[PDB]
């Protein structure tokens, strides 16, 4: 058994870090007290479940997580929520003053004055690890703290544990619940920044997670509550093969094996099927074909593109609920043979499965209806691209005219970085068009 | 169109399916963070000199 | 009120239907990098697809199908008709043609007519050699490409003797149904065809720019070398006793319908975040059986001046009005 | 990034803070003694950034009362809520400053500034995490404009990483005490364009305006420009003082508004405009509505670098987005291309007093250009003919300075004019 650290920095990032929790307590039968009455060894043991959680000798289950927020009133809904008595002082870090949507402020001016004290807390952690294997990274691209902290913090992580895989989960800035016009500018300074340091990102665009909860919830003005269930719901999807018995992506090193063949194009596309939503009474379980379907449509992508004009490098299917590998088999074949699915010439034309037979859990009294099968495929595509692309575009706009620039060298950043960090995203622009398109 | 690597365990079972064959150091970091925060302070030095 | 905005100055067709947009009073013209529009009439080459549906509150609109270029490349086509099962090698209205770039294939067929005597003229061309000598074609390469198969017995315009090609214009919308404009045109050759010398490109490529150049009779038997499905059809009557619909209008329709429902699962935009549509021009032969050969599609086509305002008009009404819309006798016959 | 610590200064600046802090005591359900009386948690949640916690339960406002004569002071004291303030915050001498700037920043102000800096700090040192300072004033006038551009230079000099944030009441003819207010605004925008981050252009042209044509007020007195005043300023700290995701803080208000350190002044409306039920399409329609702007400026003459829109009140926040995409995607042209999605909207659901729903409009807009090149205007007249100058050269001022602070608003006029033209 092989320990794992999740790490959420910023709002974003500490919000998604409690729905995360929460789901995982129901996933494992935790109660809100860290009493895990299924758990048979007290005060230890080397279980799948204890990749996340750590044991009291009281038979509290304790996440190995820390929250990181340079103000403090997000991680004192933490203290004040349900799942208090899950965390330990400890591992809830906060200043007194944000970085007011600016990465230099957070990267900088802030940054160096708490970084010490966040690797000290993580280094307890650790300590508490008999064979850590690495880190989960929880953030926004665009908050002043999530961009620029975790920037520093993915630095500093690289100088401290060499040898340990670190993941992201990266909420890329959507302008329909966004608070930030600098956002593009954060986004690219924290990328450029962070691209040497990280195995494996998730990006989640949080346009949509909103379109998905507006179409298939039915709520006509999402908040960042239903959003962050939705997110939980992907994330938990993408860690179970951490979390629980299982022979695919059980390590931190298995998800760069498998989805990353280039270490700089290591932004996999998500999507998740089916959502639907929990007020509709009467509702039609749909079939492994059918879901394995949905995975192909842009609707259900955790980000909007096109893989059609793109070109797969890996692809991994992880089912949880009733599902057997000869109705997996059937749908891949079926959809094979109507769906522009190409991979680049020097990768296999193959998907990796896994079947957890666990359906996915749903918080009572939540959006999200409990389904009997759902899935979620893993896909490194060129089509992700389209993203930077449109950050890019928005970066351009802006500092042709050096807009808001100030602000940033106001915290001692220079302004060759931003040139520097943009160059950084042509030349990572470049890459994808490379290797997905044909002349 | 051939399905390898079958493992299976009592929580669920995983393979494959193909359908065709084909840093900077802590000293580094410390002098960027100093640089910026020394001209922080030479920004604040010079507006302090603009109002005596 | 509906935005829109240009970024092709030199398409003739959507010039005239921003006019038209603008003089309904419900449509707005916007500068060309605002976002916040409605319609894009985006650039040929290098359209940000990927910047297009990310704007809240807009229901956004292209004229362009993003993939639509495997149909209107040369090489693209080729190689779409000879993999797509749904087309097969074994297609019997595409001519027999190969990628070459600067082969044994081509020279196996070829050496198959070289000792049957058959017919052995091939045509080279690009995104023009004609000769029935292999080595010439594949050196004219040299100094990618496509070969293929000439059509050495053409259906012959009389009086005259004279070749044609026949220009076909398809709508497809959002929902990709297929309008084929009811008005085609037949771009004529002025000069009497010859099977004996394709050295000279006039009497062979019914192209309008090298009719108006290199042809003296340019302008002799219609105007300007552009006849109509009117008289066309009329000829056709008189002549050989069938008429257009039979003899040649069911096969451009099939032809049209196998290649755009080909290539519907990788360009359709039903489920997308943006839609769009694209006007299409289908260049077809007509043999002297009156069989129908698809030579190329066209992703930009202009129009006969004279049908400009009709098909324009159409566009509007069934590609933007649909979508957008304002507060019988269709001008499209639709395919399904 | 809490606490906001408040400055009144001058005759305006008192009457115009004295009738804010009613309204938004009101708001927060304090009473004039301190004590608190509402019905819902929202009213306390963020009840510390312009309130300390008393004995007891009071609650006292962060407040701070400057004038350099006592008269509006006392009648300030004897408002309705004037016992509400701490009596030590009340800063004032007795000569006045004869609506003379010169007086107010280097003479008499500079008297009394030590001592109102003295009690700055008292409120400073027992803030958990200091946000900046508020300030509110006229340009116009001898005390406001002078000694509060003076007090901006002393706060801005020992607190140089706070956010300074003032209300501005620009001069009109047409609302006017005196002949050298376009003198004491012009020498105040110099100090404003250099020593604050956020000024909301209060235009006592446009008050008018609006009290006049759209209220139907025959003759306008300096109540019914304070009642749009009050009514604009509550709005616009509404993301200050209520839980909300965006604009919440100072800082993060000036980085989302100030794309150049320069153009950080601010031109606000409100909807709808007072003295029985709106749609939200309605509140948008008017909040951008020229007749709605508290500067007197004409949008459509200019363009947008940056808008804020906060909405009060229970209404459909679905509408609200529906309505504000509309307002933007039918009006591209007046906001600015390469500043994409600069218009940030909040919803508040406690509307103020009076109202089942409200909208607040702050633009960063370069028709503002407009009202300093009426100011330049009027201080050109005079000044080249030296008019007026005695009441300041007998003060110490040399020409010179006027010179140099002429040129200082030209160039601003200029740099609104070039991302105008951008
Ligand atoms: N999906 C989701 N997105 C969020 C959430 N909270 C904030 N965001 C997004 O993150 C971006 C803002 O960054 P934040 O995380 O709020 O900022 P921060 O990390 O706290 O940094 P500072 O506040 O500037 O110190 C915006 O695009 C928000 O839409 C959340 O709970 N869920
Ligand atoms: N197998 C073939 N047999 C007979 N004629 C042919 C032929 N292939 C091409 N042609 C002739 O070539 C002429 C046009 O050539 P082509 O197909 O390359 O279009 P084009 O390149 O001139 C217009 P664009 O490329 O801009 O769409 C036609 O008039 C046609 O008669
Ligand atoms: N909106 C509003 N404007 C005022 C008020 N009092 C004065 N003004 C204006 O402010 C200018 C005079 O400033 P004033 O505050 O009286 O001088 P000070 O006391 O020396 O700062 C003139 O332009 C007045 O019109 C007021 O109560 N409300
Ligand atoms: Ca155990
Ligand atoms: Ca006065
Ligand atoms: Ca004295
Ligand atoms: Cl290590
Ligand atoms: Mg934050
Ligand atoms: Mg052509």
């Amino acid at each position: 058994m092989r320990e794992c650290i999740s790490i959420h920095v910023g709002q974003a990032g500490v919000q998604i870090g409690n729905a995360c929790w929460e789901l995982y307590c129901l996933e494992h039968g935790i109660q809100p007290d860290g009493q895990m009455p299924s758990d048979k060894t007290i005060g230890g043991g080397d279980d799948s479940f204890n990749t996340f959680f750590s044991e009291t000798g009281a038979g509290k289950h304790v996440p190995r997580a820390v929250f990181v927020d340079l103000e403090p009133t997000v991680i004192d809904e933490v203290r004040t929520g349900t799942y208090r008595q899950l965390f330990h002082p400890e591992q809830l870090i906060t200043g007194k003053e944000d970085a007011a949507n600016n990465y230099a402020r957070g990267h900088y001016t802030i940054g160096k004055e708490i970084i010490d004290l966040v690797l000290d807390r993580i280094r307890k952690l650790a300590d508490q690890c008999t064979g850590l294997q690495g880190f989960l990274v929880f953030h926004s691209f665009g908050g002043g703290t999530g961009s620029g902290f975790t920037s520093l913090l993915m630095e500093r992580l690289s100088v401290d544990y060499g040898k340990k895989s670190k993941l992201e989960f990266s909420i890329y800035p959507a302008p329909q619940v966004s608070t930030a016009v600098v956002e593009p500018y954060n986004s690219i300074l924290t990328t450029h920044t962070t691209l040497e340091h990280s195995d494996c990102a998730f990006m989640v665009d949080n346009e949509a997670i909103y379109d998905i909860c507006r179409r298939n919830l039915d709520i006509e003005r999402p908040t960042y509550t239903n959003l962050n269930r939705l997110i939980s719901q992907i994330v938990s999807s993408i860690t179970a093969s951490l979390r629980f018995d299982g022979a695919l992506n059980v390590d931190l090193t298995e998800f760069q094996t498998n989805l990353v063949p280039y270490p700089r194009i290591h932004f996999p596309l998500a999507t998740y099927a089916p959502v639907i939503s929990a007020e509709k009474a009467y509702h039609e379980q749909l079939s492994v074909a059918e879901i394995t379907n949905a995975c192909f449509e842009p609707a259900n992508q955790m980000v909007k593109c096109d893989p059609r004009h793109g070109k797969y490098m890996a692809c991994c299917l992880l089912y949880r609920g009733d599902v057997v590998p000869k109705d997996v088999n059937a749908a891949i074949a079926t959809i094979k043979t109507k769906r522009s699915i190409q991979f680049v010439d020097w990768c296999p034309t193959g998907f990796k499965v896994g079947i957890n037979y666990q359906p996915p859990t749903v918080v009572p009294g939540g959006d999200l209806a409990k389904v009997q099968r759902a899935v979620c495929m893993l896909s490194n595509t060129t089509a992700i691209a389209e993203a930077w692309a449109r950050l890019d575009h928005k970066f351009d706009l802006m500092y042709a005219k050096r807009a808001f620039v100030h602000w940033y060298v106001g915290e001692g950043m220079e302004e060759g970085e931003f040139s520097e960090a943009r160059e950084d995203m042509a030349a990572l622009e470049k890459d994808y068009e490379e290797v997905g398109v044909d002349s | 169109m051939e399905v390898i690597e079958l493992n299976k365990c009592t929580s669920g079972q995983s393979f494959e399916v193909i359908l065709k064959p084909p840093d900077p150091s802590l000293e580094e970091i410390q002098k960027k963070l100093e640089a910026a925060e020394e001209r922080r302070k030479y920004q604040e030095a010079e507006l302090l000199k603009h109002l005596a | 009120m509906y935005t829109f905005v240009v970024r092709d100055e030199n398409s003739s067709v959507y010039a005239e239907v921003s006019r038209l947009l603008l003089a309904t009073g419900q449509w707005k013209r916007l500068r060309k990098d605002n976002p916040r529009f409605n319609l894009m009439l985006g650039e040929r080459n290098r359209l940000p697809f990927g910047r297009l549906g990310h704007e809240p509150g807009l229901v956004q609109l292209v004229n362009y199908y993003r993939g639509a270029d495997k149909l209107c490349r040369k090489a693209s086509l080729v190689k779409l008709i000879k993999t797509s099962p749904e087309l097969s090698e074994s297609c019997t209205w595409f001519p027999e043609s190969y990628v070459i770039y600067p082969r044994e294939v081509f020279l196996a067929a070829y050496n198959r007519r070289r000792e049957g005597r058959e017919g052995n003229v091939w045509i080279a061309k690009s995104s023009i050699l004609i000769s029935s000598e292999a080595s010439e074609l594949l050196d004219f390469i040299d100094e990618v490409h496509v070969i293929q198969k000439y059509l050495e017995k053409p259906l012959l315009l009389e009086p005259g003797h004279r070749k044609f090609d026949i220009r076909s214009w398809v709508l497809v919308d959002h929902l990709y149904n297929i309008y084929l404009y009811r008005e085609g045109v037949l771009r004529t050759s002025s000069e009497p065809y010859n099977s004996a010398n394709f050295q000279d490109k006039t009497c062979h490529l019914t192209n309008h720019c090298i009719q108006k150049e290199y042809s003296k009779n340019y302008g002799r038997y219609e105007e300007g070398n552009e006849m109509f499905f009117e008289e066309f059809n009329q000829y056709l009557m008189d002549a050989l006793n069938t008429t257009l619909e039979n003899s040649i209008l069911l096969q451009i329709k099939h032809i049209i319908r196998s290649c755009l429902m080909c290539i519907e699962p990788a360009i359709s935009t039903k489920h997308l975040h943006y839609q769009s549509f694209q006007l299409f021009g289908f260049d077809f032969m007509v043999d002297e059986e009156l069989k129908v050969w698809l030579i190329e599609v066209n992703g930009a086509p202009a129009c006969a001046q004279k049908l400009y305002a009709e098909l324009c008009q159409g566009i509007v009404d069934v590609a933007i009005s649909s979508v957008f819309p304002l507060a019988p006798t269709s001008i499209f016959i639709k395919l399904h | 990034m809490r606490e906001i610590v408040h400055i009144q200064a001058g005759q305006c600046g008192n009457q115009i803070g004295a009738k804010f802090w009613e309204v938004i005591s009101d708001e927060h359900g304090i009473d004039p003694t301190g004590s608190y009386h509402g019905d819902s948690d929202l009213q306390l949640e963020r009840i510390n950034v312009y309130y300390n916690e008393a004995t007891g339960n009071k609650y006292v406002p962060r407040a701070i009362l400057v004038d350099l004569e006592p008269g509006t002071m006392d009648s300030v004291r004897s408002g309705p809520f004037g016992q509400i303030f701490r009596p030590d915050n009340f800063v004032f001498g007795q000569s006045g400053a004869g609506n003379n700037w010169a007086k107010g920043h280097y003479t008499e102000g500079a008297e009394l500034v030590d001592s109102v800096l003295d009690v700055v700090r008292k409120e400073s040192e027992s803030c958990d995490c200091l946000q900046g300072f508020q300030l509110t004033h006229s340009l116009g006038g001898g005390t406001g404009s002078g000694m509060g551009t003076l007090l901006i230079s002393k706060i801005r000099e020992e607190y140089p990483d706070r956010i300074m944030n003032t209300f501005s009441v620009m001069p009109s003819p047409k609302v006017s005490d005196t002949v050298v207010e376009p003198y004491n605004a012009t020498l105040s925008v110099h100090q404003l364009v250099e020593n604050t981050d956020e000024t909301y252009c209060i235009d006592n042209e446009a008050l008018y305006d609006i009290c006049f044509r759209t209220l139907k007020l025959t003759t306008p007195t300096y109540g019914d420009l304070n009642h749009l005043v009050s009514a604009t300023m509550s709005g616009v700290t509404t993301c200050l003082r209520f839980p909300g995701q965006l604009n919440a803080d100072l800082r993060k208000l000036a980085v989302n508004m100030v794309p150049f350190p320069r153009l950080h002044f601010f031109m606000p409306g409100f909807a709808p405009l007072t003295s029985r039920a709106l749609t939200v399409p309605e509140l948008t329609q008017q909040m951008f509505d020229s007749k709605n702007m508290m500067a007197a400026c004409d949008p459509r003459h200019g363009r947008y670098l940056t808008v804020a829109a906060i909405f009060r009140g229970r209404m459909s926040m679905k509408e609200v987005d529906e309505q504000m995409l509309n307002v933007q995607n039918k009006n591209s042209s007046y906001f600015v291309e390469w500043i994409p999605n600069n218009v940030k909207t909040a919803v508040c659901d406690i509307p103020p007093r009076g109202l089942k729903m409200s909208a607040t409009f702050i633009g960063n807009s370069t028709a503002i250009q407009e009202l300093f090149k009426r100011i330049s205007e009027q201080f050109t007249a005079m000044f080249r003919r030296k008019a007026f100058l005695h009441w300041y050269t007998g003060e110490g001022m040399d020409e010179m300075e006027f010179t140099e602070a002429e040129s200082n608003m030209n160039d601003l006029v200029s740099e609104y004019q070039q991302y105008q033209d951008a």
